[PDB]
């Protein structure tokens, strides 16, 4: 029982919460979407400069 | 949770999380202390019977 | 003795409501027992009220999260995640029911195994 | 034009810097009473959901102090503490009875 | 495909603080739900992934 | 009388009531029996326990 | 004897469960190392976007 309890504490401690990786993925996606919007805005200023 | 542990509506103006953990530890200690007293009392009783 | 007596009479009035307080033998022992009982009841009633209010709050919070997860899954996986086969639904119900039976925080193995 | 162009100078970098400092989960707001949006991380049921939650370390300590297993649902903590108090009362009564009997 | 669908969904929600339409609420990075939906894989791949 | 004691002791496990207490105080015993339904098995009020 | 049988059954059970736990633990440990590699990959992708 003492061995099982030690092993249990280890599993609970390993509860792989890949929250950091997931956060980075979320941020990456949001920034990609942000980049796309900002590229559209750059294209609009380029048109004004041509004029 | 704090109200349940401290019983005393002493309107403490500032409740802290550290205070909450301390009052929780106290309850556990009180129960442990009461069980120890009961065990002693049981020994005393057993000696008297012997 | 006069203060304890007042507390008991008030407590009995509260417990029996609109029913006339039944006549009982008022001696030192009967008063002590009633007094211990009154103190115990009052302390437990307070504890149960706090637990009941908290459970109401938790019920609301769980409901809100359930809606959130449902919406997340509908938007991400489509309505088709709810169209599982009869056996699939049975498996899902068994996991859910097992977790509820052990009062687990979640369906992870890290929770199920120690329980 | 010079004034407005200066306002938009390094605009992307300025925004990204502010974004990098934000906690994303703080943006997930749920309404429990239909009116008040609270971040899901601040919900009492999620205090033990993630090792990275702000209050996880504090409540882990509270669970261990009241001898409540970590796998148990957070809604069980108050009921459990209430039962412990009930037990304390019972033990006191038993001690008093036994002391009287001796 | 599945990772991307879940991520888009998660991020869409980060943006949609179910709050009340205020016709006036400033989205994070100025992104709308539609900006994220554009980053979804092609509709044929999404249906395939869900099946 | 023994039945009344058993009933009261089972429902009000905290009460240290002896047979001598109920023999000397018959009307008190009636009060305890009437209180038992009003008090839940845990010492709390029956209404609050239902809630 | 029944108790000895019951305790032996329990012992066998605990041994089986310990073994299973050790497997799950080894598997999770491997998964946790690999998840750290993912964190590093996603960290690179995030730097590309920046």
């Amino acid at each position: 029982q003492e061995q099982i309890q030690t092993a249990e504490r280890e599993i609970v401690g390993q509860d792989l919460n890949c929250e950091r990786a997931q956060d980075l993925c979320r941020r990456s996606l949001l920034l990609r979407a942000f980049n796309k919007k900002r590229e559209e805005e750059c294209e609009a200023l380029c048109q004004s400069n041509k004029k | 949770l704090y109200q349940l542990l401290d019983g005393d509506n002493t309107q403490k103006l500032f409740r802290t999380y550290d205070g909450l953990e301390s009052v929780a530890q106290k309850l556990s200690q009180d129960i442990a202390s009461m069980r120890d007293q009961l065990e002693v009392s049981e020994q005393e009783h057993s000696l008297l019977l012997s | 003795m006069d203060e304890k007596s007042t507390k008991i009479i008030m407590w009995l009035k509260k417990m029996f409501g609109d029913k006339p307080l039944p006549p009982y033998e008022v001696n030192t022992r009967t008063m002590e027992i009633l007094y211990q009982l009154a103190e115990w009841n009052e302390a437990r009633d307070k504890d149960l009220s706090l637990v009941t209010e908290d459970l109401k709050l938790k019920s609301a919070e769980v409901k809100a999260e359930a809606k959130y997860l449902q919406d997340l899954l509908t938007e991400g996986l489509g309505p088709s995640y709810t169209n599982l086969s009869r056996m699939g639904n049975n498996y899902l119900n068994q996991i859910v029911d097992s977790c509820l039976a052990l009062e687990l925080k979640n369906s992870s193995l890290s929770s199920y195994i120690p329980a | 034009i010079i004034q407005e162009s200066q306002r938009l100078q390094d605009s992307i970098q300025k925004e990204v810097k502010h974004f990098s400092a934000i906690c994303l989960p703080a943006l997930l707001k749920v309404s429990t009473d239909g009116f008040n949006l609270l971040p899901s991380r601040e919900l009492s049921i999620n205090r033990m959901s993630n090792t990275h939650a702000p209050y996880y370390g504090i409540f882990k300590g509270i669970y261990e102090s009241v001898r409540l297993p970590l796998y148990k649902a957070p809604e069980s903590v108050l009921s459990h503490v209430a039962d412990m108090k009930k037990q304390l009362f019972f033990l006191r009564s038993q001690l008093s009875s036994r002391s009287e009997a001796i | 495909g599945l990772q991307q669908c879940m991520l888009v969904s998660e991020c869409s929600r980060l943006l949609t603080a179910d709050s009340v339409p205020p016709s006036d609420s400033t989205s994070i990075l100025g992104l709308d739900k539609q900006d994220l939906l554009d980053l979804l894989p092609p509709n044929m791949l999404v249906l395939w992934v869900r099946d | 009388m023994a039945q009344t004691l058993q009933y009261v002791s089972s429902r009000l496990s905290m009460l240290q009531i002896d047979e001598e207490d109920l023999e000397r105080n018959a009307q008190f015993g009636k009060v305890l029996i009437e209180l038992c339904p009003l008090l839940g098995p845990n010492g709390g009020s029956a209404n609050l326990n239902r809630e | 004897e029944e108790e000895v049988k019951a305790l032996q059954k329990q012992k066998n059970l605990h041994i089986r469960r310990r073994n299973k736990l050790q497997m799950v633990e080894s598997g999770n440990r491997q998964m946790c190392l690999k998840s750290k590699d993912k964190e590093e990959e996603t960290g690179r992708a995030f730097q590309e976007v920046l």
